[PDB]
DNA sequence: TAGGAGGTTCTCTTCAGTATTAATAAGGCCACTGTTAAACG
DNA sequence: CGTTTAACAGTGGCCTTATTAAATGACTTCTCAACCTCCTA
RNA sequence: UAAUAGCGCCGCAAUUCAUGCUGCUUGCAGCCUCUGAAUUUUGUUAAAUGAGGGUUAGUUUGACUGUAUAAAUACAGUCUUGCUUUCUGACCCUGGUAGCUGCUCACCCUGAUGCUGCUGUCAAUAGACAGGAUAGGUGCGCUCCCAGCAAUAAGGGCGCGGAUGUACUGCUGUAGUGGCUACUGAAUCACCCCCGAUCAAGGGGGAACCCUAAAUGGGUUGAAAGGAGAAGUCAUUUAAUAAGGC
């Protein structure tokens, strides 16, 4: 992912000036990556190196909504609406 | 039987093979996919389980509706044929091997049952261990089968304790009162095998092949655009993303000869064209060596055309073919980058007229059993008469011989033996033995057999080590360079087995032997983990670590191969193999002499 | 006639598995105490 | 003549485990039709 | 500079045997000359192994008939097709241009089945240029050892931010290393060279040797093996996930 992609990212799902590593902002970046990803897996069915890496993001996105669930499911839900996931 | 498959590519135009791309990877696989699924959810599949015979009919029964399908129609008939055989076939061996499987647990659990320690034997009977070892000799007096009939035929704990004392030896009467661990060690190694059978008879279904890979493709979209709710979930998400997406359809067996039609091409080229597709016609491209098989099939086929149909085909020497597509290296549409190939299975017997004289009287004996077999039903239908007529047919048929090569067969001197013992270390060591006097006409090693070619062996083991590592170093980076030595260790099991054939045919043996190995990569495991379970208690990665290389050189110890291979060179020459027990101590080449001679007295009887 | 595509149906009798007779061939470092054997004031 | 440094030797601690998928190497099982009928040329 | 030591493999020895050799004494006697088998036993000024990646419908191992031959086998004749593999050679290379994409890194410490290790020239940078398979170590290799790097083994330490309800994140340049696709560079062969096909195709031109005085007269210019398909299972390794799984 490209670093402009990523600040701006990281600014549209901002909370504050400075709230890098929020679980919305770590679930943005990973649906981010994991969207460009499909149309590459679209393509390329033998990217196994790159295999891995989707089922890698994939589990992170679901660790992440899960806690983000448990702790407060108003923002899990509008999260989940965001991204619409 | 001598079945051998030969091979040829087949060549024709690009719409020539388009044809039948379309035509197996869109129709028939699929096909073979639903028969097999509906197979699977058929309410007997659990009777069938518990025997080893699914019916005759029933895949037949399930495809008569499936033939008119708006998806699975547009085949020829010996293609929806091909598909009911090919599921026929999965099922057939995936009913035997759980079925055998279920056996060997059960005996397991009978033995772990029967096995008890002297201590246990004393305090289970009641009695002093002598009164059990003299009651044990007397039981003998009166092969293990026998005894596990009359342990399981009896309820007195006095007898049956004697059983268990006679099979914990073996049906021997040992007297050493000791080595009560190594007991403790012989039931842990029995409960393993009862664990590993275990864990194997939780078998998958036979999966079937998904060329479109719709599933991948949409758990792709799934998992990315949606997300999971529990990791059960998750996992098999996870699961399907990583299957390996099969791009070859299923092969056609063609169980009837006649199903390819064989012309000359205007060049003088040999060409097929098979049943139900006569309008593609393909252009055999052998090499030499197999030239003759492909001129007799024109030949026989010639020959049977000249008679009115008066000759057997069934003593044609092709009994059928498969009509695979192989993997090419590169791109393009798949007809233009698989060649198609042709596996047609030869019966070699049959080549010789005298051959063919044998194959003849096999025929005509079971075809006139099978007669006799209808003939006692007064059932009477009309297609089981059709049936009745075709096997007369045949036995007319069958006495009008073709002509063919002669060679006087082999006459074999039934007093020389060849036994051969195979290894870990030596994978071969042959003995030419004549019975009547003990004493070994010849021996042979590993460098004897192998004679200019015994750098093999070891490049064999040098680079296969090689290759296993080089395996390791790729998988970490992913790439496909993926390599292993089994064409090596094919090429290197024929070679021993033309060797071995070729020294009884200069001896003028009567016979082969090879040892009975049995379940031989699973003993060898449930042993060292029972060893490791002591040499590590709770440290299960020491458990597995521990004799590792020793395991898995077991592992890829080709004894299976090997006898084959053999087998194989043997039935092709007219040796008759037999089969013996390799003794378990000794040297190689005392190992063969006693396995050969051991087989000589038991034959006979 | 002559090719080409389809039809057809059961075997054999079932029901085989459970024994051993050793010995291979076992850890690998890390750190410690304990013995042991040889050179020396 | 007693002795003190090298040189092995035994001991104690540590070391995670399962499931699916893939690659390889092996193993096991199953299979290895044959004549007839009909329908076009 | 270092590769000590271990392990596996070859050979070289030495010994003892025979499945050998000799002899008839025909199952015994001797011998180790060949062939082997079993140890141990060294790495010789050397014997044999030898693992960087690729390239041929390559050659040979073939079928039938007849003869000698009990047969193998040889000879003569007729036919020939290219499949799938194992070697031996010979030759080529040490790649480029584009994209798409994975992983790993605040900073330390230990250090993995971790990565790297050639010759010369120029630098001596970190890289180019030419060459190049002899390519760190031992006769040859290793996951072993040496050297450097080590974030891309694992473990421990540990700074600041955000999160902080169990999930965890940033300090990150294509920076390093991988994978995929597309177009491209060379060999595209089996005595050598040229034109050609490669779901088809061979044609021609030379050399050396033998026969032949000589005649593109004709022949030779490396060998082997095949039972395949399908379905399960085991094992090893790798990767992701889980904190058991049911």
């Amino acid at each position: 992912l490209s670093t402009e992609a990523t600040a701006k990212i990281v600014s549209e799902f901002g909370r504050d000036a400075n709230d890098t590593g929020s679980t919305e902002v770590q679930v943005a970046l990973l649906t981010a990556q994991i969207n460009h990803l499909q149309g590459h897996f679209a393509e390329h069915k033998k990217d196994h190196h790159s295999r891995r890496g989707l089922l890698r993001m994939v589990s992170q996105r679901r660790k992440l909504l899960d806690y983000l669930k448990r702790k407060d499911v108003a923002r899990y839900t509008q999260l989940i609406e965001r991204l619409g996931l | 039987a001598s079945q051998i498959t030969i091979q040829a590519r087949l060549i024709s135009f690009e719409s020539n093979r388009q044809q039948l791309w379309k035509l197996m990877a869109d129709l028939n696989t699929p096909l073979i996919n639903e028969l097999l699924c509906q197979l699977g959810q058929h309410p007997d599949f659990e009777k069938w389980q518990q025997k080893g015979k699914l019916p005759s009919t029933v895949v037949s029964q399930l495809c008569q509706p499936l033939k008119t399908d708006p998806r699975f129609a547009g085949q020829p008939s010996r293609l929806y044929m091909s598909a009911i055989h090919i599921v026929d076939y999965i099922y057939k061996s995936w009913l035997a091997i759980q079925k055998r499987l279920q056996q060997q647990l059960d005996g397991k659990t009978r033995w772990l049952e029967m096995l008890n320690s002297d201590a246990e034997l004393v305090e289970l009977s009641g009695d002093t261990l002598e009164a059990i070892r003299v009651k044990a000799a007397e039981i003998l007096a009166i092969l293990s089968k026998t005894l596990f009939d009359a342990y399981q035929e009896t309820e007195d704990i006095k007898s049956r304790s004697a059983i268990s004392y006679l099979l914990k030896n073996g049906c021997k009467l040992t007297d050493k009162e000791e080595d009560s661990e190594k007991f403790a060690k012989r039931r842990r190694q029995v409960e393993i095998q009862i664990q590993r059978l275990t864990e194997k008879l939780i078998s998958r279904m036979p999966k079937g092949r998904d060329l479109t890979n719709a599933k991948w493709l949409e758990t792709l979209l799934t998992a990315t655009t949606t997300v999971a709710e529990d990791n059960a979930q998750a996992k098999r998400w996870q699961d399907i993303l990583l299957t390996r997406s099969s791009s070859l359809p299923f092969p056609l067996v063609f169980e009837t000869n006649e199903d390819m039609v064989w012309s000359k091409n205007q060049k003088g080229r040999l060409c097929v064209h098979f049943n139900g597709l006569s309008d593609l016609i393909f252009e055999v491209y052998c090499g030499n060596r197999q030239l003759h098989w492909f001129q007799r099939f024109l030949e026989d086929q010639q020959t049977k055309r000249k008679s009115k149909n008066q000759h057997s085909s069934g003593l044609f020497t092709l009994r059928n073919g498969h009509l695979v597509w192989l993997e090419g290296e590169g791109k393009g549409e798949p007809w233009n980058l698989h060649h198609l190939t042709l596996y047609c299975c030869v019966d070699n017997r049959l080549w010789t007229e005298e051959g063919t004289e044998i194959v003849r009287q096999e025929k005509a004996d079971e075809i006139t059993k099978f007669i006799t077999n209808m003939k006692k039903k007064s059932d009477l239908s009309d297609t089981q008469q059709a049936l009745i007529q075709r096997k007369q047919s045949t036995l007319t048929r069958i006495n009008n011989s073709f002509e063919r090569p002669s060679q006087p067969l082999y006459q074999g001197q039934s007093h020389i033996l060849v036994g051969v013992s195979l290894g870990l270390e030596k994978p071969a060591t042959v003995a030419v033995v004549d019975a009547i006097a003990n004493k070994v006409l010849a021996y042979r090693s590993i460098k004897q057999l192998l004679g200019d070619n015994y750098e093999l062996l070891n490049r064999q083991r040098r680079q296969q080590q090689y290759l296993s590592h080089e395996r390791h170093k790729a998988q970490k980076n992913f790439s496909p360079n993926q390599f292993g030595a089994s064409e090596l260790g094919q090429h290197i099991d024929r070679l021993l087995a033309k060797a071995i054939v070729a020294l009884a045919r200069t001896y003028k043996a009567g016979s082969i032997v090879l040892p009975k190995l049995g379940d031989m990569r699973e003993v060898v495991q449930s042993e060292i983990q029972a060893i490791a379970e002591q040499k590590f208690p709770g440290y299960i990665e020491g458990q597995q670590k521990y004799a590792k290389q020793y395991r898995v050189n077991v592992h890829r110890w080709s004894y299976g191969r090997l006898i084959q291979s053999i087998q194989s060179k043997a039935a092709q020459t007219g040796i008759v193999i037999e089969e013996g027990k390799q003794p378990i101590r000794g040297s190689p080449h005392d190992k063969a002499k006693e396995l050969a001679l051991s087989a000589y007295n038991l034959r006979l009887t």
